[PDB]
């Protein structure tokens, strides 16, 4: 600790600590602007409010700046300071508009005026640039700008997103975007970083301000929760104003830090849309069910009508337990949600074990990382991640393969990023498209679609030829060694390199960075995982974190990026065919029977069939009824002609949804369920971090908490429950999930946030896992050598391009919730698929024309945008347009193992429309 | 078929984008650029360099050029358009702007140049010459002060111009820098040169000899602040290395000239002083930061540097592009690694903490241009010099009311009034002396009732004034005082970089509240005291310095 005297008092101050630290700590507050004390933002000390005396030197100090020294002495009561503070306080001030009709008369710049009894300025004003309202979500107004930088520091230094600059000089210094143009034309991504740092109002949300830019809107009550998107998890504060969201800011939650994205900040708006559905739906007894049918959300009156909750209940579990008592217990299925919360899951996944007597439950994590859980099951007896995403600031090497993360995690890239800006982590990227991240890469590797099995097998050739892995490690902590140097030996780099389309020398360079590094961590996402051959690329993978040892410390593992904001929690609930909760196999006897004391009632011993198994036999007449809740697979199941033909086969079919969505289309009962802003549970991210969520509005009209329904279903389904809630369903499955050890209730309403799995109740949970081996029978991970694997369809004469499937930054899947929020609407109003412009010159289009694409499977039209990023010979579309739909097209063919559909890859045929 | 369709609202905005979002690179644009780039390397202290290159190419910066400049060195958009508008001499042109025309004219409106009718003749040049092909526009001090009025036409600089000797370099293209005949280096070896250096790198004259002749010879920084060179050559030598140099070149104070006239009549001088002290803190690198409006002095430095041996230190020649405030040793260091030229807070220091995070040594082109002679000649000559208690020699530069302006190389010490009489000739016929600035623009405005203060490092402190770089004019009855005091707020106002409250605010509101007819004395007081006290660098700490004197030192001035 730095002793020194503060005020003519003796103080202590801790290492790394400033003087304005120390004055807040001890009580005396110091008037700041530029200073904001919050995680991530370094003091700059340019406005020179917080000025203080120190003895023995010509000028005054900024306390914000300034460390003290042992023997310092510090006074901030002086005539000189009162007054300089005052003096900088009153020339901002001359500058400033009117405070009444300003753009925010309690900002943080008019509270610090008013402490310091500043409220007119002697000084003239002068005439400063004018309103910029471009983008749809904020609004500038640089006239009350003070130039305090702290946008600056927000868009480069904490997001890293390099947006905004301070451009001219002198009194000319203004805030700019790119090369001083609009917001909404600009580069910008509407993170909202800067709006959230900005002290006087010069930027702020759009929702708040009238036409004239003044007057905040000032919201009566603040809620903190959950974003309900992604599996980045962060933690957010609702602002409410008569009864509805209108802004949302971030909160310091252990994964963002205050950070967001511009769903998370923008994207609240779908709950309170006017197709929110209010009342029970049935049916009419006269429409049939059709594959091309279509039915308008803002009227639903030609194919249905509403019912009571009771008339409604009674038909949906009346055609279930009919279909269950004539046509046998294996006619039924239900989908889950990876949207819900952990209690949801585990009363739906009960519910289908028990009341409808049969294993057939899945969601999307099937579609999602299945043949990725498959080699990561085979190798180490665990699909977990090894370490959270902030683990990569600990680590020297960053490999991001077959992953997107600044528009599909923006907040863990913004992590990355800062690793790569303030620690000089070394970023490789393995996409066959570059992205915005590609700037801060060491390497971007651009290697040829569906081929990371003969990329990765010539950097495992390297390591073992040339003697870099780790011996130490692999005797001792694996096994089956020999088996991996024996076949590696046909996997040269001068082979694969015409193969892969890397160079022999990059892959050599690139595989040596990486054995050689103290510290590496991999992520990967939805390019390596699907496709038919998936699981060989994880085991490429794997071998890869096994041989050279780079597992089980800080900065060092595997973190496949969990997609949905609860498919983990929704994993570890047991909604999943295979397991029980908790990864509990069900044909194990032993399982079977702890479950069937438990639940008081035997169960079937049988494997369940996956979606797209279940999807084949309703196709085949095997299955009668289903349940779905949370799912829309009328869009994200592949081949969509024959999936909505199996959907509109259906004999009974009951949907519980939001919106009346492409699935409804086809069902015979909708229920009106409650949004994750209106309900209460827990929710686990994509670093095991449960956390608990709370209601912030009511649902609308006559809609209902999901985990009532369920109950409701059950009890007509001749079950005997009564939960009184979130909480007692919370108890039940911890009474059965080992990995809630030492996390209750309490402690999370307490904390807000617990890492499992944790040893204690007053410790926090272990983030690095696998630091003494792995959950295997002898401890030991074995490694799988992988073998190169054509894609299904490959093009040809007849169907020339490659098609690739994916996601955009501003809309979610299927566009049922982002669609429906007005900011992401305006920010992705048509449906677009992207090109090389080469491609287009070739093929006579131009950007923003429309283009018929085509497959085997499906036909579509849509506009056609110009990109660079996508190499020659691709075409890269989005899935979340129903007026385009792009899962008419794709392939339906599965990984072997995995069951999972090979989305990202099929032969297309372009033309001009 | 199946049209499907979405009922969502979003069909009215239903235009998408027909690219990303933001400015896209044109494929022409980025194939330009690589060749003008050629072999060269694309790291970040380049940038300045780079951005040079295109000005001069195409006379412009096109923002599809700065576009494809960026992509080819990583950089984002408001990286590279940040740095560049931060420079006067940097014309950046966005899409649908006019263009720049071929010719540029400026017109120096500084103090001394506007004694001599500089803002009458940018009116003239304006009305007279301003074309489509021809641009007018004013600029401040270009170190000309003796030659005043001072005007650029391309990079050819007139002096004592008018609207003849203008419109005839224009008619004759006579837009390129005049080269004089100076000392080369074989005259500068057959004079014994390079000789000191040379007994250096063998040992036989050893480095703690170097240091004992500094510090026993009271050399003090010809840059303005006066601080010891021989105390700052051993602290750079104390910390750890690797260590580096760079030289100030960025004379830009108003009435400052004196570095000027030692690079173009003997470089050689300059340059073995530098490699001294280069080796003397075993600096591999110096780097020489040249003022832009000195192309006669880069290009004499350039056909000089060429013809030294390969020796054992890389020497790296750098171009301003307009900025008072790179004069500043931490704002230009922030050039030189191709930033804006923000001047960075202490402690650190950049003895300490510099060019790229290393010990550095900044010295002025004046200080080093006396290091051959102060060893070969010995302290004693250096100290035999001197007048009124005071030790040393001094140039100032001399300009105004006199009649003979220029450099004059006198003993440190000197009164203003044995200044004028014994080394410029007098006050000029006509005239009657009135007032002077001892210290340039921000030393201060003193009247003629004090002629008998000695002007040396650390003497004009007394009455809140300095003598900085010794730029010294000479001021008549027929100078407005007050007038005097705006031309220099003026000048402060547009060179402050706008980092920092104080100085960014407190020029301008002084500017406005100066021009009045009568001044708010009190007010001016209380802003005063907020700029000396709150400024983070030099220049906002003695901005007020002319509008503080001229409020106490000519009390006639102001009615109640
Ligand atoms: N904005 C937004 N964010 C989301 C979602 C969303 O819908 N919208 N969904 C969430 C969900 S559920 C998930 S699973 C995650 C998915 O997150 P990501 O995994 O980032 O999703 P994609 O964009 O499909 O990733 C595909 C990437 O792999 C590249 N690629 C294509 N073919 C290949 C190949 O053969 N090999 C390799 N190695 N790469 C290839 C693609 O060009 C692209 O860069 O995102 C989550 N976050
Ligand atoms: N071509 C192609 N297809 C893909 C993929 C791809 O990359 N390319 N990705 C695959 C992957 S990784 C995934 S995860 C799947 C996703 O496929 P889905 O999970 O089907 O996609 P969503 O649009 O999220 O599904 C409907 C959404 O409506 C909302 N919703 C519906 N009912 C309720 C309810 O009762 N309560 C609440 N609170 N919300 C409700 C939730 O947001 C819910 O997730 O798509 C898969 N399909
Ligand atoms: C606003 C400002 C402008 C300056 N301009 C110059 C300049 O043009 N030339 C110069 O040599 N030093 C200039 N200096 C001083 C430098 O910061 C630095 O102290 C000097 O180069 C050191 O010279 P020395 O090594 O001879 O002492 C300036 C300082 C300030 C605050
Ligand atoms: S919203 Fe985010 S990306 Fe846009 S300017 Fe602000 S910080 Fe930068
Ligand atoms: S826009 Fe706001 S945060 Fe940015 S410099 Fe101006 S006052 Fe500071
Ligand atoms: S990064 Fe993911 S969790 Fe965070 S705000 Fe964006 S969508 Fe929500
Ligand atoms: S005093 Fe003026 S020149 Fe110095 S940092 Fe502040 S604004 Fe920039
Ligand atoms: S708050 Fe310390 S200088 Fe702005
Ligand atoms: S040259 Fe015009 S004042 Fe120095
Ligand atoms: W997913």
């Amino acid at each position: 600790t730095i002793a020194f005297e503060f005020d003519g008092q003796q103080v202590e101050a801790q290492p790394g600590e400033t003087i304005w630290a120390v004055a807040k700590r001890l009580g005396t507050h110091i008037p700041h602007l530029c200073h904001k004390p919050d995680p991530g933002y370094r003091p700059d000390g340019n406005c020179r409010a917080c000025m203080v005396e120190i003895e023995g030197e010509r000028v005054l100090a900024a306390s914000c700046k300034r460390t003290p020294a042992i023997g310092m002495k510090v006074k901030s009561a002086t005539e000189r300071a009162t007054k300089a503070r005052a003096m900088v306080l009153e020339l901002l001030v001359a500058d400033q508009p009117e405070r009444a009709t300003s753009h925010d008369p309690s900002s943080h710049f008019w509270v610090q005026a008013d402490v310091l009894d500043v409220t007119e300025s002697r000084f003239p004003a002068a005439e400063r640039w004018t309103s910029d309202v471009s983008h749809p979500a904020m609004s500038v107004n640089l006239d009350a700008c003070i130039q305090c930088n702290l946008c600056v520091r927000a868009c480069r230094e904490v997001q890293v997103n390099d947006v905004i600059g301070m451009a001219y000089r002198a009194a000319g210094s203004k805030v700019v975007f790119d090369f001083d143009d609009p917001m909404g034309g600009s580069t910008c991504v509407a993170c909202g970083e800067c709006v959230q740092a900005c002290p006087t109002g010069a930027l702020m949300p759009a929702a708040y301000l009238d036409a004239n830019q003044t007057r905040t809107v000032y919201p009566d009550r603040e809620v903190k929760s959950l974003c309900p998107y992604c599996g980045v998890g962060c933690q957010v504060s609702y602002k409410v104003k008569d009864e509805r969201i209108v802004y949302a800011e971030g909160v310091n939650g252990p994964a963002n830090q205050n950070r967001l994205c511009v769903k998370g900040r923008f994207g609240f708006d779908y709950v309170h849309h006017p197709h929110r559905l209010t009342v029970p739906l049935i049916r009419l007894e006269n429409v049939p069910k059709d594959a091309n049918d279509q039915v308008d959300p803002a009227n639903p009156w030609t194919h249905f009508r509403e019912a009571t909750w009771e008339e409604a209940l009674d038909r949906a579990a009346g055609g279930l337990k009919a279909i269950r008592d004539t046509n046998g217990r294996k006619a039924l299925a239900g989908f889950g949600s990876a949207k819900g919360s952990n209690e949801e899951a585990y009363l739906f996944q009960k519910l289908v074990r028990l009341g409808f007597g049969t294993n057939n439950v899945d969601h999307c994590t099937r579609l999602c990382h299945a043949s990725s859980v498959a080699a990561l099951m085979e190798g180490l007896n665990s699909g977990a991640v090894t370490a959270p995403f902030s683990a990569a600031l600990d680590a020297e090497v960053i490999v991001v393969i077959g992953a997107n993360p600044t528009v599909n995690h923006p907040v863990a890239a913004t992590f990355l990023k800062n690793a790569v800006k303030q620690r000089g982590a070394k970023l490789i990227i393995m996409d066959p498209r570059r992205q915005t991240l590609s700037r801060h890469a060491y390497r971007h590797l651009a290697f040829r679609p569906g081929s990371d099995v003969a990329m990765l097998n010539a950097m495992l050739n390297v390591i073992v030829t040339e003697g870099l892995y780790d011996e130490q490690y692999i005797a001792g902590y694996t096994e089956n060694f020999e088996a991996l140097r024996e076949k590696i030996v046909d996997f040269t780099p001068e082979k694969m390199a015409s193969v892969c389309g890397i160079d022999a020398e990059t892959l050599r360079e690139v595989a040596r960075l990486y054995a050689r590094a103290k510290s590496s961590l991999i992520f990967w996402g939805m390019g390596v995982s699907q496709h038919v051959h998936g699981t060989d690329n994880s085991r490429c993978l794997i071998a890869l974190a096994l041989i050279t040892g780079q597992i089980g410390r800080p900065g060092t593992g595997l973190h496949p990026l969990r997609g949905q904001n609860n498919v983990q929690g929704a994993s570890d609930a047991g909604l999943i065919p295979m397991v029980y909760p908790d990864y509990q196999s069900v044909e194990k006897d032993a399982v079977r029977e702890l479950f069937e004391e438990f639940w008081g009632q035997s169960l079937d011993p049988q494997k369940g069939l996956t979606v797209v198994e279940i999807m084949r036999a309703i196709h085949a007449g095997e299955i009668r009824g289903m349940f779905v809740e949370g799912e829309n697979p009328a869009m994200s199941d592949p081949d969509l002609n024959h999936a909505r033909h199996a959907l509109a086969m259906l004999d009974h079919l009951v949907v519980q949804d939001l919106f009346l969505t492409e699935t409804a289309f086809h069902a015979d009962v909708v229920l009106p369920a409650s949004a994750f802003a209106e309900k209460a549970g827990t929710f686990t991210n994509t670093d095991r971090r449960v956390q608990i969520a709370q209601p912030v509005v009511a649902p609308p009209g006559d809609a209902r908490q999901d985990w009532w329904i369920i109950q409701e279903l059950a009890r007509r389904l001749d079950l005997d429950w009564n939960y009184g809630g979130p909480a007692d369903i919370f108890a039940e499955m911890a009474q059965v999930m080992p990995s809630l050890n030492n996390i209750t209730w309490e402690r999370l309403e307490r904390e807000g946030a617990v890492t499992y799995p944790v040893d204690a109740p007053d410790q926090p949970g272990n983030e690095i896992i696998f630091y003494a081996g792995f959950p295997t029978e002898s401890g030991r991970a074995k490694i799988v050598p992988a073998a190169i694997v054509p894609p299904d369809e490959v093009p040809d004469d007849e169907f020339p391009m490659v098609l690739s499937t994916g996601r955009v930054l501003e809309h979610w899947h299927t566009g049922s919730m982002t669609r429906r929020a007005g900011v992401l609407d305006a920010l992705e109003p048509e449906a677009v698929a992207f090109m090389a412009p080469k491609e287009l010159y070739r093929l006579g289009l131009r950007p923003g024309g429309s283009m018929r694409l085509e497959t085997r499977r499906g036909a579509v039209v849509l506009k056609v945008r110009s990109d660079r990023d996508v190499p020659i010979g691709m075409i890269f579309m989005p899935f979340c347009y129903a007026e385009a739909a792009a899962n008419l097209l794709t392939n339906p063919a599965l990984d072997p193992l995995g069951k999972i559909p090979e989305f990202k890859f099929c032969a297309a045929r372009v033309v001009p429309a | 078929g199946t049209v499907r369709s979405f009922a969502h609202p979003g069909r009215g905005r239903n235009v998408a984008r027909a690219v990303p979002k933001g400015r896209q690179v044109d494929p022409h644009a980025k194939v330009e650029i690589e060749e003008l780039l050629g072999t060269r390397p694309r790291q970040r202290d380049l940038l300045i360099e780079h951005l040079h290159l295109i000005q001069d190419t195409y006379g412009q910066i096109s923002a599809d050029h700065l576009a494809a400049l960026a992509d080819e060195m990583s950089l984002a958009f408001a990286e590279v358009f940040e740095t560049a508008t931060f420079y006067a001499h940097f014309d950046v042109v966005k899409e649908g702007e006019a263009d720049i025309p071929r010719l540029t004219i400026r017109v120096c409106d500084s103090i001394t140049c506007a004694m001599f009718g500089a803002d009458e003749l940018l009116e003239t040049l304006q009305r007279e010459l301003a074309s489509d092909a021809v641009r007018v526009v004013r600029a401040p001090c270009v170190g000309l002060c003796d030659h005043a009025p001072a005007v650029e036409v391309g990079h050819n600089f007139l002096h004592r111009a008018d609207l003849a000797s203008v419109r005839a370099a224009v008619e004759a293209e006579d837009t390129h820098a005049h080269i004089p005949t100076y000392v080369d280096y074989d005259a500068y070896r057959a004079g014994g040169g390079y000789a000191t250096l040379e007994r250096l790198r063998s040992g036989e004259l050893p480095v703690d000899d170097v240091l004992k002749v500094l510090d026993d010879g009271g050399l003090r920084g010809l840059g303005g602040a006066g601080f010891p060179t021989g105390r700052k050559w051993r602290s750079v030598r104390g910390e750890p290395g690797p260590r580096l140099m760079a030289v100030n070149g960025d004379e830009g104070e108003p009435g400052t000239f004196k570095d000027q006239l030692y690079l173009n009549t003997d470089p050689h001088r300059f340059l073995e002083g530098m490699l001294i002290g280069a080796h003397v803190v075993e600096a591999a690198d110096v780097y020489i930061y040249l003022r832009d409006e000195y192309p006669i002095s880069r290009e004499i430095l350039a056909r000089e540097i060429a013809k030294l041996p390969e020796g054992g230190t890389r020497i790296h020649l750098r171009r301003g592009a307009g900025a008072y405030i790179c004069g500043e040793e931490s704002s230009l260091i922030e050039s030189l690694e191709g930033k804006r030229g923000l001047p960075r807070h202490k402690p650190p220091f950049p003895f300490q903490v510099g060019l790229f995070n290393r010990p550095t040594l900044i010295n002025n082109i004046e200080t080093l241009f006396w290091v051959r002679d102060l060893i070969e000649r010995g302290a004693e000559w250096w100290k035999s010099h001197g007048r009124n208690g005071r030790v040393g020699l001094r140039s100032y530069s001399v300009s105004g009311r006199v009649k003979e302006p220029g450099v004059k190389l006198a003993p440190a010490g000197l009164t203003i009034q044995e200044l004028i009489d014994e080394y410029c000739g007098g006050i000029s016929d006509g005239h009657s002396f009135a007032a002077y600035l001892p210290g340039g623009a921000s030393g201060g405005i003193l009247p003629a009732s004090m002629n008998d203060i000695p002007l040396d490092f650390g003497t004009l402190e007394k009455y809140g004034c300095f003598i900085g770089s010794a730029a010294v004019v000479i001021l008549s009855d027929q100078d407005d005082v007050r007038g005097a005091a705006l031309n220099l707020m003026k000048f402060f106002e547009d060179e402050s970089c706008g980092q920092c409250t104080p100085c960014r605010s407190g020029t301008q509101k002084a500017r406005m509240l100066m021009e009045n007819g009568v001044w708010d004395t009190d007010l001016l007081g209380e802003l005063a005291q907020c700029m000396r006290d709150a400024s983070i660098c030099g220049l906002g700490q003695a901005a007020s310095n002319p509008v503080s004197t001229v409020i106490k030192y000519f009390p006639d001035l102001f009615p109640e």
